[PDB]
């Protein structure tokens, strides 16, 4: 009973999951808090896997103990952006590493 | 001063053990675990090991009297016996910076383990660790790129990376080849890779894998939208045959290569790492035949060292073991060995089997590889082991789905990615694995075949490279 | 035809274990002795040894069935227990003459002893013999020259031929080292040589070495009137650096380098050797670390598959060990890789450890070097045993010569040309030796003070490594 | 109170600057007559960073000591050609180098 | 200039490093022009003549920002580079808004001169000005409006 696989543009983590709920993404983000994470926002007008550099929103959220913040940053990212690819990140400033990124908004259609 | 050639045998413990020795930071610290020939005694033993393996023969010799041997000789300045074997021994043994040519994993291994485990009055002899001093580790280039630049040259985050290798191990031609290799990494693996024998052979030659393998890449790639890539085996009988290899994946743009350390050798190994620090390309070490070493705990020399010799020599990757998989892993000091080949400063813990506290003086890590014998029921076990840091394989755990590759694929990414939310959220990968699994696999009709394909199949066998 | 795909795992004696199947001759045929797990039985075992060392994983894959399996697969052949030993066996399995690159030791090593050696339902494995099929001999270039062409080179015919491994191994200064090896050389010994562990270091750097011990000997052969040469130590963290250091001795004119084939690598050996033999540079391979993997009859590979796949790589010289010195030589096993690295045929012989027959189409034989913690009164035994188509070495024993080193040198030579002499004339090396070297004596004071010195130096210890 | 800046193609000196009145286009072509620069008038389909060579409209105004030579000339050009961006130049023939330049007209739309 | 370069640091005169600025008119000149007439009051001893050879581009880096700006461009004029350091990842909103900032007060401030107007009097009016439509640049003109480097120099002519 075996299915062909479609065709589907991914977007790295989380996106073979079913998309995530606000609860979700708040879950994940309280995570990052927990684990001392700086949240980034980043938006981009396409998604090449080619391609290094997303464009900033404001600057990271690097005095962050709230959830919430973030939330309300990608909304206004939205808001201005809603053309564009947002993406959540959490940046290590110990090791230097971005050690969470996933999309919260795929342009509009 | 140097005073008095004396010829004939002496004792090595009059020259060689010196148990008032402290070491300095500069020293090479080494131990071995051995068992003496009966009559043989135990710190003779330990000062045997020092001489044979730093600057001593078997008789005196004048020779000795023109330079200052204090300041060269190896010393056996510690022994204890194991707890509870009868007749086993750890001698610690001190070598000066001086002994080592600068860079060369060659020249430590053939003094540290040249002759010493061949010495009739030993029964059995094995390395467990050796503490590179700082001033030592700086003059080798360690891993070509290491974690954080991989991650950041492949835009990879947020979770363990996965690959997949092709099978059969042997028999397919180039173009088989890379349809496998596109149908899996379509399906959402990050990776795909030779099999560790797959070099260049009748029925498929290298460059011909290579081409079609870089077509796969591209096409599955613009599909998915994620960078994808595929570990060429660049093992070859010359350097200069491995050079040859090495240079026509640059030219096709091929993100990573793979390289068998061990079978080709570290000096060839060496001319590769450096080689892919100049050209940008990432370099999976594969670690064939490491097993005829480091297996048996009374004999050998164990991973946890061979392990640190890579980091120095340079790979980006290297094979860990899965622990849950069908070769063997000890968790405990696969925990060690990890720790070793990720972190910049582990302590000393006897319970991981960490001998010695070692430092890398800020030498990048080397991402360990999970691979042999797992699949999606794994996942959880294997993400709470290794953590995101880490690429997690399945061979048979992808080609061996009832649908094919790139269902198989997707089973595993969507297993991996449920897994890391889960954790993420809070969830015991330990206590709920089989729960979050078996969630997922509601939704996902290709990782429920899989499930469903893999439910009995584990290995449980009794280890022999216990601590 | 290929029909049916089937998801999952099956038994690897399913597909692997054919114990009807006859080799053909151009099939590469491996000897292991292992222990299966409790609860594994013999035959699965032989086949997952034969599964993952050829074409095989853990469970069915469908692209398998893209190629003909029958014609790629590893064939476990025939099992048989280890007479007396309790759940040991010997498993011999067949591998088709595709699966291998042509003239790569590397990738023959990567499939038969990657991976095998670490299996959970194995407890222990050892590799016994490979018969190198004759198809594939000939891809390999061999011996850079060998033993005929290299006494031709030298103008040494006639006896065993003597060396000398400069001590202290580290310490000296390249212009002291130079003189120890002017002091050797004038006094009868052919070779002089680097200790495997001088490569470069602080305080003695390769080109200082090279070029001090190029006039020691051209200063020892203008007074002497006979060939000599100096193993120098090329081994280096690099093949370019290796490449490096073969140069500069080609460039000083002399005779032969020298090369740790297992710590450098095959790899860099096999480029080291079709140097030499384009270059005309005699090549001493020393085999430091072998005894990591061959020491112990349960775990690892014996050393007679190492020597086979050294005459292979390439190499004039190969350490063979003493059987009567400070390291251990089993010398029934010992006589059986002697004839395996300098015959072109030698017949199956299991009371030499010998399993398969070996032929070697021509190829070139590799010179047997008997060093480690011998002298004088070892003089008639290694004779007998290894007969004149070898190397006898003596480090300590001719540097801890009570008068030095040219009498050292002397009292070897002496030695060794008197062995050979009463040899010729049919005394018994056996019952006579002792009485031989006491005449001698009687009129080479130098030999009487060698005797005097080293008369109670015996090494006798149980071996480990029993047939 | 941080704004992410927009993403905004540019064209050089002055582009930073509000669109310049013709009253500021007539300062800047004064400033050249006194610096005693020659007038040129470029146009090109496209504004791309990498080519050297826009199309010459006419010839430099070599002999000119008139702000409204040049503008009447700008104003002939953009008629002819007003799907083009339209350039003054102005260039230094001791030092050869083109001293001055900022666009004058964007193509319609 | 012999040796070879296409920019070279020069000072800045105003910023946090020590430069002198009569010297370094007369230096500045000599990487710059082809004949530079001895003048000991801007310590060129010599004449020079570089027979044609190119000029190298002054660079202005350390300590400098946007107020600044009037002095750099009135100092070195359109043939130099000006760099902000600090003065650009020190914004308060970041490097692209720092950026602009910076970009803004050159632009304005080499209008200005091309109109005619005095950098040396009207500089922090046309400053200001400017600041008035750019907000990324006010809020620069905020932040340094306090900061000066004004120590005695060593480098006496
Ligand atoms: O055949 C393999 C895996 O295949 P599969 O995924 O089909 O099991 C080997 O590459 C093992 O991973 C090697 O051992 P280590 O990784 O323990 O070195
Ligand atoms: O130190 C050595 C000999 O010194 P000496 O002559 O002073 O004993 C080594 O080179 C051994 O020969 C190596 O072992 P194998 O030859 O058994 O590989
Ligand atoms: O750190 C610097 C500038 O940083 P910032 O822009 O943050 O002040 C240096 O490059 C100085 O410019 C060098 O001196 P000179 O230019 O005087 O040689």
């Amino acid at each position: 009973s075996m299915k062909t696989l479609p065709k589907e543009r991914r977007f790295e983590t989380f996106s073979y999951l079913p998309p995530l709920s606000d609860r979700q993404i708040a879950a994940q983000i309280e995570y990052m808090i927990e684990q001392g994470f700086h949240p980034l926002i980043e938006f981009n007008e396409h998604s090449n896997p080619e391609e290094f550099y997303w464009t900033m929103w404001k600057l990271p959220l690097f005095d962050c103990k709230s959830p919430q913040q973030v939330l309300d940053e990608v909304r206004e990212c939205r808001s201005e952006y809603g053309d564009c690819y947002i993406r959540v990140a959490g940046f290590d400033n110990i090791k230097e590493c971005q050690t969470v990124s996933f999309i919260v908004h795929r342009p509009g259609r | 001063s140097a005073a008095g050639y004396k010829a004939g045998v002496k004792d090595y413990k009059l020259t060689y053990y010196t148990p008032d020795y402290t070491p300095k930071d500069t020293d090479l610290l080494a131990a071995f675990r051995f068992s003496p020939q009966p009559g043989v005694p135990a710190d003779e033993a330990g000062a045997a090991i020092a001489a044979e393996s730093s600057t001593g023969t078997w008789t005196t010799v004048w020779t000795d009297l023109l330079t200052d041997m204090d300041r060269y000789k190896g010393k056996c300045y510690h022994i204890e016996p194991v707890q509870g074997e009868e007749n086993s021994y750890f001698a610690f043994i001190a070598y000066p910076l001086d002994l080592f040519e600068e860079g060369s994993v060659t020249n430590i291994l053939t003094s540290i383990v040249g002759n010493v485990f061949g010495f009739k009055a030993i029964r059995s002899l094995r390395l467990e660790d050796i503490r590179f001093p700082v001033a030592l580790v700086k003059t080798f280039q360690g891993p070509p790129h290491g974690i954080q630049v991989e991650r950041d040259l492949l835009n990879k985050y947020g979770r363990p990376m996965l690959g997949c290798t092709i099978k059969p191990k042997l028999g397919l031609s180039a173009k088989n080849y890379g349809r496998a290799v596109y149908e899996c990494l379509r399906g959402g693996l990050d990776f795909t890779k030779d099999d560790e024998n797959i070099n260049s052979q009748p029925f498929q030659r290298w460059r011909d894998r290579f081409l079609f393998v870089a077509d796969a890449i591209h096409k599955s790639q613009a599909e998915t939208g994620e960078i994808k890539g595929h570990y060429l085996n660049v093992t070859a009988p010359t350097c200069e045959e491995m050079m040859k290899r090495a240079e026509f994946a640059k030219e096709l743009g091929m993100p990573i290569i793979m390289h068998d350390f061990l079978t080709a050798g570290f000096t060839a190994n060496t001319t590769l790492a450096k080689w892919c620090r100049d050209n940008g390309v990432l370099l999976h070490i594969h670690r064939a035949m490491h097993a005829v070493i480091d297996r048996q705990r009374n004999h050998g020399i164990h991973f946890r060292v061979l392990a640190k010799c890579l980091r120095l020599s340079g790979g980006d990757h290297l094979h860990s073991g899965t622990v849950v998989g069908k070769l063997e892993g000890d968790k405990a000091s696969t925990l060690g060995f990890v720790d070793l080949m990720r972190e910049d400063h582990i302590e000393a813990d006897r319970s991981r089997g960490v001998f010695f506290t070692q430092d890398w003086a800020s030498m990048p890590g080397v991402l360990p590889v999970a691979s042999g014998g797992i699949h999606v029921w794994h996942m959880p076990a294997l993400v709470e082991i290794f953590g995101d840091d880490s690429v997690l394989q399945f061979g048979g755990g992808t080609l061996g789905h009832p649908w094919g590759n790139a269902p198989g694929a997707t089973a595993n990414r969507v297993a991996l990615e449920a897994c890391v939310q889960a954790r993420n959220e809070g969830r015991d990968l330990y206590r709920e694995g089989g729960d979050i699994l078996r969630e997922a696999g509601k939704w996902s009709p290709e990782l429920a075949a899989a499930l469903d394909l893999w439910k009995e199949i584990k290995f449980e066998f009794e280890t022999m490279d216990k601590l």
